[PDB]
RNA sequence: GCAGCUUGCUACCUCGAUGUCGGUUCUUUCCAUCCUGGCCGUGCAGCAGCGGCCAAGGGUGAGGUUGUUCGCCUAUUAAA
RNA sequence: AGCUUGUAGUCCGUAAGGGAGACAACCCAGCCCGUGGUUAAGGUCCCCAAGUGUCGACUAAGUGUUAAUACUAAAGGGCGUCCCAAGCCCCAGACAGCUGGAAGGUUAGCUUAGAAGCAGCUACCCUUCAAAGAGUGCGUAACAGCUCACCAGUCGAGGUU
């Protein structure tokens, strides 16, 4: 299905596993990238959501790929410690008769946010910092938000 | 193509049946359509003197008989006019298979062709032996 | 008689508009092919091309070509003219290309409004032009 | 004929890579849409 | 430091340059030149050998406007005082031109094989002298000078066929 | 995201009746361009192609099966 | 979904009159008859009663000139233009140009002959002088110069993220 048809957040939450039934799974795999066993990243960035919505778990998958693929392209696999924040705890469901008994059945997860709410979050080095944003960028743009990016620790050295 | 000197009316209809007059082998051929002719809505494709049409053959020898060929028009008994103010016109409307430059297939034609097809393609013109 | 002679095109007829509402003697308005039209050269020609071409031949919206004819038809909307008070108004306005015989060397005057000094900029047209351009021969 | 003339008036300017209009050399922005990034018209 | 929007040209000796009106006019050993130069805002002064030109608000498009003008005036005053001159180059594989200077126009026949010669015309004064493969164009206009070059040179485009193959015409050597 | 040109969803108007599908005749409108006009790029030698931009003035046909729209096929044609 | 089914308030149904272009339920107002007066909503260039009103800025697109509204287009981009803040270099001299320099060695490792800075390991190819490079490109079998990066003389006030 499209992207607009589940984004809008109008109705209550729907997450209880024990009462619905069969929830289809995921595809993201890992919700952290890089160096974990490092903790000395002096510059921590991350990117933010301008508005409420809802995010399918394919749009987080799609954009961890591109972030991934282009800090490791230029920062190194060693270089950084990316970590994903949310994780898709809403059900998705869609009616398949007419609106004779419509209530629908679930065909997938989605994880709300709030607006100013941190999603990425990268740490690098001082001579990575552009890097570091120019991966962030591209990732924001298969999300279906507007987003901003925040430097959060270390903003007087690279400012 | 090259002009005529003469005015020539478009006599036979798409869907006529002429009597081949050469040595190739076929006896009558039916008109398809007509080379060199856009139309307007309803109306059939026509052809004169001197036009170059698809044909198909209908009576004739076997190997000869289902074949779309190409041939042109000798003579037609719709009367047209010469250049100094005459009626031209026959008995019987004739056709001779060729290719596309003109040269007909046949090295033997019976009766008279329009002088005009001789001016136009001058192979048919040399293979023929009476024009008037 | 009122001179035509850069005059902002609006601000000219709403002027006359009032004051032949007001009702007096007949105005007169010579020179009235390079009244200004401001804005853009572009914008200006194919508002009015859109405007030429817009009615059904028996019924439809009949443009003018001529420029007095133009600026009639210009003041002709900022006044009731299906009225009585309106036709009345109308029967007493006359707009000349160039300067007729009659009232030449007459005594003139002028709205202060609508003047081209009053322009922040130089992105204007002249009637006459947009005239031409709609295929007019004054 | 590939003559020093011709190659500097015809064929030594820099292509807009989405509209495909033709600009400057000493240009980084397409001037009929303000395309980032300009390739090089095509040598032999 | 300052914003200031104001700009001098310092004419020199020879040229009777004026504002009457509008129209900028100068004199001098090499003809004469006119242009007009208004627009709101901005105001020019003539006086002792120098022309001064400023505006009144620092919004960029002023400044820009400032600019262009003594652009304009430095330009004129130059080419009253002495001219100004543009080089052209021709180029041919198989075909000879004949380029031939007839009226106000300049005649290419025999242009990659050619029949009905082209037409280049020639704007204001520009007198141009043609001579084996090279045309020189002489005149005291910058922006005549540099249209009629133009002109030269579109007259004379091949367009049906690839750059890499086909070079012929006439090409600009030197701007003017 | 756009259109409302396919099918769905709803039940706001019409049951003291707004005469259905396809074809025929005749007139008109849109552009999201098949040909004709003008341009740009090419992994464009020429011929001929491929991709894109402006442009709605004119053109866009004849036949076999089928009630068909749609679709398949035939010989022309600048394009059908 | 101008869809369907709930709930609190107020309305239309059964509600005049004034204003919204027209508008069942939107704003002012809940209305016996006649006369005078002042205001509400809303407006004041003309249609149309009353401002071609005042102060300070913005927009160049006829964008806009549309309280609510079933009647109003999005993500993305803009060295378009107007502002605030933060860093960096700076008249003993910053940026864009005018200039040349980029000489020591090297012709780097390279089998094809050859990919000799620009297929393929390396490393600052000079102890040293602004410059001197394993180096981008017109050229380039390989190169080569021309020279990239990278600094140096030169103007003469702000430049740049
Ligand atoms: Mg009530
Ligand atoms: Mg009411
Ligand atoms: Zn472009």
């Amino acid at each position: 299905k499209p992207g607009s048809m589940y984004r809008n957040v109008r109705q209550r939450s729907f997450t209880r596993r024990k009462y619905m039934g069969g929830v289809p799974g995921s595809q993201v795999i890992h919700y952290d990238m890089g160096d974990k066993a490092n903790t000395s990243f002096p510059v921590k960035i991350s990117l933010i959501v301008e508005e409420k919505c809802q995010i399918r778990h394919t749009a987080l998958e799609a954009a961890r790929i591109t972030a991934n693929r282009h800090l490791v392209a230029d920062t190194g696999k060693m270089g950084f410690y990316m970590k994903l924040r949310v994780y898709p705890h809403e059900v998705i469901r869609e009616n398949k008769s007419g609106m004779r008994r419509a209530f629908g059945k679930n065909v997938g997860t989605a994880a709300r946010v709030k607006p100013m709410q941190k999603i990425f979050t990268v740490a690098v080095e001082k001579q990575n910092f552009k890097a570091a944003k120019e991966a962030l960028w591209h990732a924001g743009q298969k999300l279906p938000t507007p987003c901003r990016i925040v430097v959060d620790e270390g903003a007087e050295l690279v400012q | 193509m090259k002009g005529m000197r003469s005015n020539i009316p478009r006599a036979l209809n798409a869907g006529a049946q002429i009597a081949c007059v050469d040595n190739t082998g076929a006896k009558v051929v039916e008109i398809i359509s007509v080379k060199k002719y856009r139309g307007v809505k309803n109306r059939m494709p026509c052809a004169g003197i001197g036009d170059m049409c698809v044909v198909s053959v209908k009576k004739g020898t076997p190997e000869m008989r289902k074949q779309v060929l190409l041939a042109v028009v000798v003579r037609q008994k719709q009367e047209f006019r010469r250049p100094d103010g005459l009626h031209v016109s026959f008995e019987d409307n004739a056709m001779v298979i060729t290719d596309e430059e003109g040269i007909p297939k046949g090295t033997d034609i019976k009766g008279p062709v329009a002088r005009e097809v001789a001016e136009r393609f001058p192979k048919i013109g040399t293979t023929a032996s009476i024009i008037v | 008689v009122i001179d035509a002679k850069g005059l902002i095109l609006g601000r000219l007829a709403s002027s006359v508009a009032k004051q032949l509402l007001s009702g007096d003697e007949k105005v007169y308005i010579i020179n009235a092919e390079q009244a200004i039209i401001s804005g853009s050269r572009a914008a200006t020609l194919r508002e009015y091309r859109e405007t030429r071409e817009r009615g059904a031949t028996e019924f439809g919206p009949y443009f003018p070509k001529r420029p007095d004819r133009i600026l009639k038809r210009t003041i002709r909307g900022m006044l009731p003219y299906k009225r009585a008070r309106g036709r009345d108004a109308m029967s007493r306005l006359k707009v000349y290309v160039g300067v007729p015989y009659e009232l030449k060397g007459a005594e003139t005057v002028t709205i202060p409004d609508a003047d081209m000094r009053l322009l922040s900029s130089s992105r204007y047209v002249e009637l006459g032009e947009v005239s031409q351009k709609m295929g007019s021969k004054f | 004929a590939r003559f020093p003339e011709a190659e500097e008036r015809l064929l030594n300017k820099k292509i807009c890579m989405k509209c495909n209009a033709r600009n400057a050399i000493r240009a980084t922005r397409c001037r009929k849409c303000g395309y980032g990034t300009l390739r090089v018209k095509s040598k032999e | 430091m300052v914003k200031e929007i104001a700009r001098t040209i310092e004419i020199p000796e020879g040229v009777s340059v004026s504002l009457a009106q509008d129209v900028f006019t100068a004199t001098g050993p090499k003809g004469t030149v006119e242009r007009k130069l208004w627009y709101p805002g901005i105001m020019i002064d003539v006086k002792d050998g120098e022309v001064v030109v400023d505006a009144e608000y620092a919004r960029k498009e002023q400044k820009a406007m400032v600019g262009t003008f003594a652009s304009h005036i430095r330009n004129l005053v130059k080419g009253v005082n002495e001219g100004f001159e543009c080089k052209m180059s021709i180029v041919y594989a198989h075909f000879p031109m004949q380029v031939k200077v007839d009226g106000k126009t300049l005649i290419i026949g025999n242009f990659l094989g050619e029949k009905k010669p082209r037409f280049a015309k020639i704007i204001g004064e520009t007198k141009v002298k043609v001579s084996g493969n090279d045309v020189t164009i002489t005149g005291i206009n910058k922006e005549d000078v540099g249209q009629t070059a133009a002109n030269i040179e579109q007259k004379t485009k091949i367009k049906r066929f690839d750059p890499r193959i086909f070079q012929d015409g006439i090409y600009i050597v030197q701007k003017a």
